[PDB]
RNA sequence: ACGAGACUCUGGCAUGCUAACUAGUUACGCGACCCCGGUCGGCGUAACUUCUUAGAGGGACAAGUGGCGUUCAGCCACCCGAGAUUGAGCAAUAACAGGUCUGUGAUGCCCUUAGAUGUCCGGGGCUGCACGCGCGCUACACUGACUGGCUCAGCGUGUGCCUACCCUACGCCGGCAGGCGCGGGUAACCCGUUGAACCCCAUUCGUGAUGGGGAUCGGGGAUUGCAAUUAUUC
């Protein structure tokens, strides 16, 4: 890419990502419930599902 | 060829072993006849692995020590070539016939521990440990700040052990084992 | 004609030697140097264990190449014992008789029983808490 | 040849100080405070000499030549970095400082520092380490 | 303690007891000759490659760290 | 904390649970700090199943 | 007749260095007296004749491996520097004894710049590696 | 005393003051009949033959 | 030492008792006789409770068993 | 033409079951295929005190995200090979096409 | 019911399997040298997967035999075999007033909050030395040191979102530390066949606080940075 950065670099930039939402959500959507989520990779577009308990809210 | 081994140009055969209690624990005849005395290993698996260890790579495992000599097995068995091409320019026999006379008139035969401490026999096998012990430990103080070199200390040593002149330090501290496990008893 | 050639490998703590059996004269050396011009000299008799165990006149008939890479000075030369020693007796397996086979494995039996087996030494890992594997720091009381 | 030649030198007398001949001459003329065991291999190499005799052997002519080289390297150039006192700080010589002068610009420039009251010289003054050392845990041998 | 006062350059009653003397001995090693006529290492390697060129001794095995002579032919 | 404690306990047992472990520890009834720790069922500790088999919060 | 790797390689180097002996158009340096090996090495040589040595222990590499260029001659020229009181670590050789190596073997004509980078010993120089090292069977023989 | 050589029959265990002995039970070789029990060191197989410096100082069972 | 635990023996024995006609004497048959007749994990619990169905059967030929 | 893929992930099931299924998917369109070459796995490695303070024996952690990857070579142009990779994929697989 | 075991990784074992122009091997085609034959990390191809890599399964279970034991659990030996105990992570109940509020946007309470215990800048200190203790490194030499020569590795890491800074080949200049130039490497691809030491081979020294030892200290020269004076390192 662009900065084209390793593969080391790339998983672990990507995985600090998982760890910033699992800290982002459990700290403003703990009132409804939560329960992790599962980021989904495809190009040009990328879809994360927020597995909580209390959907209607 | 396959049928005679020599040790690199040492003969093999005609070392008749004196001791009936002692030809046990001796790997030098006719099976344990290797070119070299530097053998890849596999003795320390067992409790009596040991025993068909050849002596004479026994010889140089007991040589390298005191720090900086740990773990170069290749000088010593360069030392103990060079110590075995004195011994026939020295005595005018063969090297190994001294080497067995030597661990039979070297090894104490009683020693004495805590149990007043009762004299004990020994094992012939703790008897070979202790004589390839003390041959060595006299080679390594007489060579140590020194001219005379290693591989000429070490044939001093067996070649006087081998007569018993009461003068080489294997014979100097075998005696006193033997007299002190005499004393308390 | 016909190639027969054997590629026999055998190892050592890091030390691997492939050898490479062959019909025609005999000739035996590694990387390029016959095995009476290998280092270090105070182990030339290991090299020659298996023309001195079978005769000279069993590899007369073959030739041999070996390529090694890798561990040190001492494994590599027990790398190469068991590379030549285990390819006569697997060149001696695919086209002759195994009554020649046999007949110089078990002398190979008999002298050292690692010129055949491999040894499964490797070298044993560090845990944090001393300079080795088993050896650990000075404890310090008072 | 093997034997002990005639008119030997035994001990040398050299910028009054002692060279013993059993010493070999690469190594014997170290005696000297200045030149080393570096500086003493060049010096007989600026000097045709078979460096294997014995400072007791080699004839009487030659080692004065030796001696031009040592308070003199720069004419048999002897390059500027192989020195000891390079760029010397009053009038800037590139010379080889040797036996007696060597304890003469040491305590010559000791001073040097104190007089300007420098922090390098005061540990001089001091008896202190002065290489930036930690002297909580050494030192205790010339200091009580 | 003691100091061994060794000889660095030989003198003519040596220089006698080294060439009717050593090759008479049955073991030659610049060790064992520099203890019996009080002479460095260097004069002792020094003093056998002559007596090795000459003839007097023989070599029997030459090495870096080791070195060892003996006498001719017996017969 | 003890009633509390009980509406989760059996909350996740008619849920399908093999038996849990729930620990609530500090401060409670007074200054020093106990700790109530009410466990049921079966439940594993040491070994690799126990990457998949209990999840922890 | 035989190739240099069925030639024992040190009564090679000193063959191949009396070889630069007898021809004596190498163009040695003027510091040769007096420079030092390397920075973990503190004496000169003891061989005066050293940078015929070293011209010739090169020359045995470049026919070995070639393609080398000084920074992998500084490499193999590499020793434990013993730091007094500081564990020893591995130093490399000097450059310009490196270079000056090489840079006097591209003058009369044995190695020349390979394609890409490196030095590979030339077809004629080739020549006589051979040539050397059949006499040295020939002494044994 | 004459020296004499004994050939193990039997090790019986270790003993004393940190099981540094084993207990062996002997036979003579001379004589097949008398036989007695030695406190032995190091490590010790069976049927190899001892050196008994004397051979009239039995040793104590436990 | 090599002594087995209860989950090796217990789900032995209720082998033996449920299939008793189908394994036999050696180890390597109804080592692959196990595979099929009841659910196993890993590959070391197969080899141990199979090597022990054997050790019963050696104590079955000679006799019954509590 | 001569087309690349570098299939790289973590967890190793995942991969080797999306690895084999473009060959799956391949063969049906029966052209020719280069077998995944499975080239040296890395491993993340680090080590921290267990410790927040200083107190206490010292003992550390071995951290690892060993990490795999496999390499499928084709004889495909680039319009036939947006029909294969786009179907039946892991979120923990990371798929890389390259053109050359 | 837990813990132990089992379990997971790791260590070696499978000329069988899955496949490689980012890995290799053997042939072949020339090329270079030497005497059909030999060497060649010198040059391109069609087969192969032993060597490399890593996938799937396989193999070991006290399975066999010989003694011992209630002849039960099992022990011991031996054959056969790559192993007839590889190493490690994981790790119970209850507790310690063990450590950490200097890891935190974990935090009660108290204190402080404008002349600040907040923040920021400048400079110093955290190293300071009659002395005591702990973990270590080099040593005390000849089984050595030195100088040449020869010859073998495996773990990794490598151009950073902010962040301005990567690992390094080759070629010159320089005694060296280094510098000037042009390249490759986001990496089985370039470093790199990681020419690592020890060791080995051959010189020299010869028992002398010695060429053992390199503390201490003087002079000089380069690199890092805004800055090295209390010596940044070299």
């Amino acid at each position: 890419m662009a900065v084209q950065i390793s593969k080391k670099r790339k998983f672990v930039a990507d995985g600090i990502f998982k760890a910033e939402l699992n800290e982002f959500l459990t700290r403003e959507l703990a009132e409804d419930g939560y329960s992790g989520v599962e980021v989904r990779v495809t190009p040009t577009r990328t879809e994360i599902i927020i597995l909580a308990t209390r959907t209607q809210n | 060829t396959p049928d005679i081994k020599l040790f690199g140009k040492w003969s093999t055969d005609d070392v008749q072993i004196n001791d009936i209690s002692l030809q046990d624990y001796i790997a030098v005849k006719e099976k344990y006849a290797k070119y070299l005395p530097h053998s890849a290993g596999r003795y320390a698996a067992k409790r009596f692995r040991k025993a068909q260890c050849p002596i004479v790579e026994r010889l140089t495992n007991s040589m390298m020590m005191h720090g900086r000599n740990n773990g170069k097995k290749l000088m010593t068995v360069r030392i103990v070539k060079h110590a075995f091409e004195i011994i026939h320019l020295l005595t005018g026999e063969n090297p190994l016939q001294v080497l067995v006379n030597a661990i039979i008139n070297s090894g104490p035969r009683e020693d004495s521990t805590r149990i007043r401490r009762q004299a004990v026999d020994v094992s012939p096998l703790r008897r070979v440990n202790q004589a390839i012990w003390l041959l060595c430990t006299g080679a390594r103080e007489a060579a140590f700040r020194n001219i005379k070199t290693i591989a000429e200390c070490l044939a001093d040593e067996l070649i006087n052990a081998a007569k018993g002149s009461s003068n080489s330090y294997a014979i100097k501290k075998k005696d006193e084992l033997e007299r002190v496990a005499k004393s308390n008893r | 004609g016909p190639l027969q050639s054997v590629q026999v490998f055998g190892r050592k703590k890091t030390a691997t030697a492939v050898a490479h059996c062959k019909r025609g004269n005999g000739l035996i050396k590694v990387n390029g140097r016959p095995l009476e011009m290998i280092e270090p000299r105070t182990l030339q008799y290991k090299l020659l264990e298996p023309v001195l165990l079978l005769g000279k006149e069993r590899f007369a008939g073959v030739d041999i190449r070996v390529r090694v890479k890798g561990g040190g000075h001492v494994a590599q030369i027990y790398a190469i014992r068991q590379s030549i020693s285990k390819a006569l007796v697997a060149y001696y397996q695919k086209y002759v008789d195994e009554a020649s086979k046999k007949e110089i494995k078990d002398i190979l039996i008999q002298y050292d029983r690692t010129l055949l087996v491999a040894d499964p030494r490797r070298c044993e890992s560090k845990k944090f808490g001393g300079p080795g594997a088993r050896a650990r720091y000075q404890k310090s009381y008072r | 040849s093997l034997v002990i030649p005639e008119k030997f030198q035994h001990i040398l007398r050299v910028l009054n100080t002692n060279i013993d001949g059993r010493r070999k001459i690469a190594f014997a003329i170290t005696a000297i405070k200045g030149v080393g065991r570096r500086y003493a291999h060049v010096v007989l190499r600026k000097a045709d000499i078979d460096l294997t005799k014995r400072a007791g052997e080699l004839t009487e002519d030659e080692v004065e030549r030796v001696i031009t080289i040592m308070q003199n390297p720069r004419q048999y150039k002897i390059p500027d970095w192989f020195l000891n006192r390079q760029k010397d700080v009053k009038d800037g010589k590139y010379s080889q400082v040797l036996a007696n002068g060597l304890d003469n610009k040491l305590r010559e420039d000791l001073e040097r520092l104190k007089k300007i009251r420098a922090h390098r010289g005061l540990r001089h003054f001091w008896g202190l380490r002065v290489r930036g050392q930690h002297t909580k845990t050494t030192g205790r041998r010339g200091r009580t | 303690r003691d100091k061994l006062n060794n000889l660095v350059l030989f003198d003519k009653a040596t220089y006698d007891k080294l060439c009717k003397e050593v090759p008479n001995y049955k073991l030659i090693t610049p060790a064992v000759v520099s203890e019996r006529l009080k002479i460095r290492g260097s004069l002792a390697r020094a003093a056998l490659q002559e007596l090795l060129s000459k003839g007097l001794i023989k070599l029997v095995s030459k090495h870096r760290a080791q070195v060892i002579y003996t006498r001719n032919t017996k017969g | 904390v003890r009633r509390a404690c009980y509406g989760v306990l059996r909350f996740i047992m008619e849920s399908g649970a093999k038996g849990c472990e729930v620990v609530v520890s500090g401060k409670l009834r007074g200054q020093r700090a106990k700790s109530m720790k009410f466990v049921d069922g079966l439940m594993i500790h040491s070994g690799d199943p126990v990457n998949y088999y209990v999840d922890t919060a | 007749g035989v190739t240099v790797k069925d030639v024992n390689q040190q009564e090679f180097v000193r063959a191949l260095a009396a070889f630069l002996k007898k021809s004596g158009k190498l163009k040695v340096p003027e510091w040769v007296d007096t420079v030092k090996l390397a920075k973990h090495k503190e004496l000169a040589p003891y061989d005066e004749n050293w940078f015929y040595t070293r011209a010739a222990s090169t020359a045995r590499h470049l026919y070995l491996r070639g393609g080398a260029g000084v920074g992998s001659m500084t490499k193999i020229y590499g020793g434990r520097q013993r730091n007094g009181v500081m564990p020893s670590h591995f130093s490399r050789g000097s450059k310009s004894v490196a270079r000056r190596v090489l840079q006097a073997l591209e003058g009369l004509k044995m190695v020349e710049k390979d394609q890409d980078g490196g030095r590979k010993l030339t077809p004629q120089g080739q020549r006589d590696l051979d040539r050397i090292a059949g006499q040295v069977a020939a002494a044994k023989k | 005393q004459p020296i004499k050589l004994a050939r193990v029959t039997k090790v019986l265990g270790r003993t004393g003051s940190q099981g540094q002995c084993t207990q062996v039970r002997v036979e003579f070789m001379d004589d097949t009949s008398r036989s007695i029990i030695r406190n032995v060191k190091g490590p010790v197989r069976e049927g190899d033959v001892l050196t008994l410096l004397e051979s009239e100082r039995e040793a104590r069972r436990l | 030492g090599r002594v087995r635990t209860k989950t090796v023996k217990k789900a032995a024995r209720v082998i033996i008792e449920k299939y008793y006609t189908r394994l036999g004497n050696d180890f390597h048959t109804n080592k692959r006789v196990c595979e099929e007749i009841a659910i196993i994990p890993s590959k070391k619990l197969r080899n141990k409770i199979a090597g022990y169905v054997t050790h019963l059967m050696k104590r079955i030929q000679r006799g019954p068993v509590r | 033409h001569r087309i690349r893929i570098t299939l790289t992930s973590r967890n190793v099931k995942s991969l080797e079951k999306v690895c084999a299924d473009l060959i799956r998917g391949a063969k049906e369109k029966n052209l020719k295929v280069k077998g995944p070459v499975r080239m040296p796995t890395k491993t993340l490695r680090i080590t921290t005190r267990k410790t927040p303070c200083g107190e206490g024996s010292k003992t550390w952690d071995r951290f690892q995200m060993r990490i795999h990857k496999r390499l499928i070579d084709l004889h495909s142009p680039s319009e036939i090979v947006k029909q294969i990779t786009s179907i039946s994929i892991e979120p923990g697989v990371e798929v890389e096409v390259t053109i050359a």
